[PDB]
C-alpha cells in the first residue's frame, strides 16, 4: 500500500528574478491555478515541473494530472466545457475532474515476487538510444 | 391598535394583510381590459371568460412606480373591501401603523411621492418602509422551516447576510452587514418574471403556435410546466426525448384554463378536440438563460458573474462571511432545482477554502417574506426603529426620504 | 508527404494552402477583397442591438413596441432619432389614467363602504392632488431637475459590470434547435446549424 | 509539535462553541479561529506527508 497526494481545469500559469550569479536564464518559480469542481485554488511550483509541463506542452484551458510524489504532470486533456470553439478538434475534450483539487488517497496493489524480479532484471527506464 | 398592517407591494401582485395573520392577502397589481372596452379591476381579471385578446397595463414598471393613482385606488380596494377579503375590516386605520417593503434603488423624488401619498391622505400615524432584504435577517428571531443546502457536498436579526430577490420585475442581489445593507456591492439582474415570460413566448414561437397577444397563458405556462436543468444543458437535453409535457389550449366555450399532461401517466385518458402543444425541450432550456444569457444572444454577463463581482466589491474580510449564509427570496425561485443548480455553480466558481450554503424557505418565498415582515412587526426592535406623526409634521417630506430611509445616507 | 515534389519557386507559401474547383480562382483576401469584456468582442453596434432586443423583450403587448425608444432613452439617455435610425428593430398605451376605469372601480368595492372626510387645504394637499392626477412619463422625470445628478450616477452605474463580463464558457448551440454535436457555421448567414431540417428551416427566412 | 501546541491550546480555549459548523457559518471571530485550526491541521498533515 502507498498513500499519495494529487492535484487536478487549469485556469492560468505564470513562469518567472535577477540572476545575480552564474544563472544565464533564471526561472525562480511558476504559479499555476486549478479549477476542479469543488472549488478552485492556486499554488506555486518548481521550475523543474514547469519544464515537465512544457514537455507535455499543455495549453491554458486544459485539465492535467500532477502527482507531487514524483513531480510528474500528465495532461488529461482539454476541458469539455471549452468545446465548440472550432467546428472540429481531434483531441477528446473529456469532462472536468470531480471533487476537491487537492486529493489525498491511498492505493493497495497485489503483486508477486517474480514481478519484482522481472522489473529489476529488465528495467524499463531510460531515455538514451 | 398595536399591530400594524403589512403591505408587501409587488409589481405583479401585492400582499396586503394585518400583522395578526400568518398568510398574506394576495391581490393582483395590474389592469386588463377586453377589446370591447369593459375594463376589469386587478382582482377581477381572474374571473373573466376570455383571455385571447386583452389590453394590459401594469402600474409598476421595471424600475419603480411613477403614477400613484392606480396604486392608491388598489390600496383603497384592498383596504376598503372587507367583503371580498374576508376577516379583514377597518374604518380609518388612524392608530394603525404601516410596515411596507420597497426597493433600495428607489428614486428619491419617487420615494417622497410614496411617503406623501401614504401619510398625508389616508392619515396614518407611524410608518416603516425598508427593502425585503433587511427583514430576512430577523428569521433568527422566530422559529421556522429553513432548508439549508451545502454547496460543497454532493441582536436577533442576523448581521451577516447576502440575499437575492427574483420577482416579476427584475432581480436584486444585496449584501447586508451589521443589519445595515451595503449599497455599493448591490447588483441588479434585468432578467425578471417579465423577461422569462418573453423568452417563453419567443421559444414557443420557435416551436408552437403564437400567443403573443395572450400573455396570461404565457404566465400560467411559465409558473406550471417549467423545471431547471438539474445537472447541465447537454444532459438535460438527453432527457428531452424521454421526458415531455403536453399543454392543451383553454377553450373559452369549455374551459377558461388549460391543463398539462404527461404521456406516462394514464390518469387523464380523456381525449379533447382542441389542439395540444408539446413541450419537450423548453421545459429546461428556458431556465438556463440565467447562466447562459447568450442563448438569447444578449451581452448580459449572467447570474454567477454578477454574484462574483458583487463579492469582489465587498471588503476581503467580510467576503467569506456572506456566502456562508445565503437566503433565497423571490417568486422566480420556486422553479424546481434552481437553488441546487445555482449553489453548485457558485460553489464551483468559488475557491476550495470557503464553502457556501444556500437557505431555501419551503414553497414560495413571497409568503415567507410576508411572515418575516409580520414577525418584524412582532419584533420589538421595530418599536425602537419606528417613527411617529410629529416627526413627519415637524419636518418636510424631503427629510424623511433623505435622512432616515434615504439610500445615499447608508452608502 | 510523398517524397520528391515539383515546385515552380513562385509563391510557395508553406503555411498557405488554397484548393477549390476553380470556379472563380480568386483568394478571399487577394487584395483586401470587399468592395475580456463583452463590449470588446461585440462592438458598440452589436451591444446596442442586444440592448434593444432586450428592451423589445421587456414589452408584453403591441402598444409598447413604439414605447421602446422612450424606454431605451430613459435607460441610457439616447435620443429617439438614433433609436429610429440605427437600431434596426424586428388610452391603454398612455399609462393607467383612463376615467372609465376610474368610475368603474366604484362597483369593485361597492360591497362594503364607510368613507369619511378627514382632510385640509394646504400646499401638501395640492401636491397630493397633483400626484393623484399624475400623468407623467419617465422622460419627464429624467429631463427635469427633480432628481440629483449623483442620484443618476448611483442608479445607472451601480448595476453595470465593467471588467468581468463572462466567467462560464458559452455552449454556442444552433439557433433553431439544440443539436449539441457536429455543430457548424452556415455558408452565408454565419449562424450555427446542426441538423438537415434545421438548415432547411433556416435557409429560407433566417438566412 | 510547534503547531500542535497552538492547535491544542486553541481547542482548549474555545472548543465548545467554535467547533460546530452552525456557529462557523454565523460568526465574525470564531470562524477565524476555526479557519486557523483547520489550516494548521492541514499544515501538519502536509508536513508529515
Ligand atoms: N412556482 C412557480 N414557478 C415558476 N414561476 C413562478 C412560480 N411562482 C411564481 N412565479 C413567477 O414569479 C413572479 C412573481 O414575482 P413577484 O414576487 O410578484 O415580483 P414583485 O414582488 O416584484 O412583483 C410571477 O411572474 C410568476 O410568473
Ligand atoms: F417587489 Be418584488 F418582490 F421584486
Ligand atoms: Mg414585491
Ligand atoms: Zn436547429
Ligand atoms: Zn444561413
Amino acid at each position: 500500500k502507498e498513500t499519495k497526494e494529487v492535484y487536478e481545469e487549469v485556469t492560468e500559469l505564470t513562469p518567472e528574478e535577477n540572476p545575480l550569479g552564474g544563472y544565464g536564464k533564471t526561472i525562480s518559480h511558476v504559479i499555476v491555478g486549478l479549477k476542479s469542481a469543488k472549488g478552485t485554488k492556486t499554488l506555486r511550483l518548481d521550475p523543474t515541473i514547469y519544464e515537465s509541463i512544457q514537455r507535455e506542452k499543455v495549453s491554458i484551458g486544459d485539465v492535467i494530472y500532477i502527482e507531487a510524489n514524483t513531480g510528474a504532470v500528465k495532461r488529461v486533456g482539454r476541458s469539455d466545457a471549452y468545446a465548440t470553439e472550432f467546428d472540429l478538434e481531434t483531441e477528446e475534450y473529456v469532462p472536468l475532474p470531480k471533487g476537491e483539487v487537492h486529493k489525498k488517497k491511498e492505493i493497495v496493489q497485489d503483486v508477486t515476487l517474480h514481478d519484482l524480479d522481472v522489473a529489476n532484471a529488465r528495467p524499463q527506464g531510460g531515455q538514451d538510444v | 391598535e398595536t399591530p400594524p398592517i403589512v403591505i408587501d407591494n409587488g409589481s405583479y401582485e401585492i400582499k396586503f394583510g394585518p400583522s395578526t395573520n400568518k398568510k398574506p392577502f394576495r391581490a393582483l397589481n395590474a389592469l386588463a381590459k377586453d377589446k370591447f372596452g369593459t375594463s376589469y379591476l386587478s382582482n377581477h381579471i381572474k374571473n373573466i371568460k376570455d383571455i385571447s385578446s386583452i389590453t394590459f397595463r401594469r402600474p409598476h414598471e421595471l424600475g419603480q412606480l411613477t403614477l400613484w393613482e392606480l396604486e392608491s385606488c388598489i390600496w383603497d380596494y384592498c383596504l376598503f373591501n372587507p367583503s371580498e377579503f374576508d376577516g379583514f375590516d377597518l374604518k380609518e386605520g388612524k392608530g394603525h401603523h404601516l410596515v411596507a417593503s420597497e426597493s433600495c434603488m428607489t428614486l428619491p423624488e419617487l420615494s417622497k411621492h410614496a411617503d406623501q401619498v401614504i401619510f398625508e391622505e389616508y392619515e396614518f400615524d407611524s410608518l416603516f418602509k425598508s427593502p425585503v432584504a433587511v427583514f430576512v435577517p430577523f428569521t433568527k428571531s422566530y422559529k421556522g422551516e429553513m432548508r439549508t443546502i451545502s454547496g460543497k457536498d454532493e441582536s436577533d436579526y442576523h448581521d451577516f447576510q447576502l440575499v437575492i430577490d427574483s420577482g416579476f420585475n427584475c432581480t436584486w442581489i444585496i449584501p447586508v452587514l451589521k443589519g445595515i445593507p451595503y449599497y455599493k456591492a448591490v447588483k441588479k439582474l434585468d432578467i425578471g418574471g417579465r423577461f422569462l415570460t418573453g423568452l417563453l413566448k419567443e421559444t414557443l414561437s420557435f416551436r408552437h403556435y403564437n400567443m403573443m397577444d395572450e400573455t396570461i397563458l404565457v404566465n400560467n405556462i411559465k409558473e406550471q410546466c417549467l423545471f431547471v436543468s438539474p445537472v447541465s444543458y447537454f444532459d438535460s437535453f438527453k432527457t428531452k426525448d424521454k421526458h415531455a409535457l403536453e399543454y392543451v389550449l383553454p377553450d373559452f366555450q369549455t374551459s377558461f384554463l388549460g391543463y398539462v399532461r404527461n404521456p406516462r401517466k394514464e390518469n387523464v385518458p380523456l381525449p379533447e378536440d382542441a389542439q395540444i402543444i408539446t413541450l419537450t425541450d423548453e421545459l429546461f432550456t428556458i431556465p438556463e438563460t440565467f447562466f447562459h444569457p447568450e442563448i438569447s444572444q444578449i451581452t448580459k454577463p449572467g447570474i454567477v458573474e454578477a454574484i462574483l463581482e458583487s463579492l469582489s466589491m465587498l471588503p476581503e474580510i467580510v467576503r467569506p462571511l456572506m456566502v456562508g449564509n445565503i437566503v433565497c427570496t423571490g417568486g422566480n425561485f420556486n422553479l424546481p432545482n434552481f437553488a441546487q443548480r445555482l449553489a453548485a455553480e457558485l460553489q464551483r466558481q468559488l475557491p476550495t477554502d470557503w464553502t457556501c450554503h444556500v437557505s431555501v424557505p419551503e414553497g414560495d418565498c413571497a409568503l415567507f417574506g410576508w411572515e418575516v415582515m409580520s414577525q418584524f412587526a412582532k419584533t420589538d426592535s421595530y418599536r425602537k426603529a419606528r417613527v411617529t406623526r410629529e416627526e413627519y409634521y415637524e419636518h418636510g417630506p424631503d427629510w424623511c426620504t433623505k435622512h432616515r430611509f434615504g439610500y445615499q445616507n447608508w452608502i | 508527404k510523398a517524397l520528391v515534389e515539383e515546385i515552380d519557386k513562385k509563391t510557395y507559401n508553406p503555411d498557405i494552402y488554397f484548393t477549390s474547383l476553380d470556379p472563380q480562382a480568386r483568394r478571399y483576401t487577394s487584395k483586401k477583397i470587399n468592395k475580456h469584456s463583452f463590449e470588446e468582442r461585440y462592438t458598440q453596434q452589436e451591444i446596442l442591438q442586444s440592448d434593444r432586443r432586450f428592451m423589445e423583450l421587456n414589452t408584453e403587448n403591441f402598444s409598447d413596441l413604439p414605447n421602446v425608444p422612450t424606454l431605451l432613452s430613459d435607460l441610457t439617455g439616447v435620443p429617439r432619432d438614433r433609436i429610429e435610425s440605427t437600431t434596426k428593430p424586428i388610452y391603454g398605451h398612455g399609462w393607467v389614467l383612463k376615467p372609465e376605469t376610474l368610475r368603474e372601480i366604484q362597483l369593485s368595492y361597492k360591497s362594503t363602504k364607510l368613507p369619511k372626510p378627514k382632510r385640509k387645504n394646504t400646499n401638501r394637499i395640492v401636491a397630493l392632488k397633483k400626484v393623484l392626477s399624475s400623468k407623467r412619463n419617465l422622460h419627464s422625470f429624467l429631463d427635469s431637475a427633480l432628481l440629483n445628478l449623483m442620484d443618476k450616477n448611483v442608479i445607472y452605474h451601480n448595476v453595470y459590470n465593467k471588467r468581468y463580463f463572462k466567467v462560464l464558457p458559452l455552449i454556442t448551440t444552433c439557433s433553431i434547435c439544440g443539436g449539441y454535436d457536429s455543430i457548424s457555421s452556415c455558408v452565408n448567414c454565419g449562424n450555427k446549424i446542426c441538423s438537415v431540417s434545421c438548415f432547411k428551416l433556416h435557409n429560407e427566412t433566417r438566412c | 509539535n510547534k503547531l500542535r501546541e497552538t492547535n491544542k491550546q486553541l481547542q482548549e480555549e474555545f472548543g465548545e462553541a467554535s467547533f460546530l459548523n452552525f456557529q462557523d457559518a454565523n460568526q465574525y471571530f470564531k470562524y477565524s479561529n476555526k479557519q486557523k485550526l483547520e489550516g494548521t491541521v492541514d499544515m501538519l498533515n502536509f508536513l508529515k506527508m
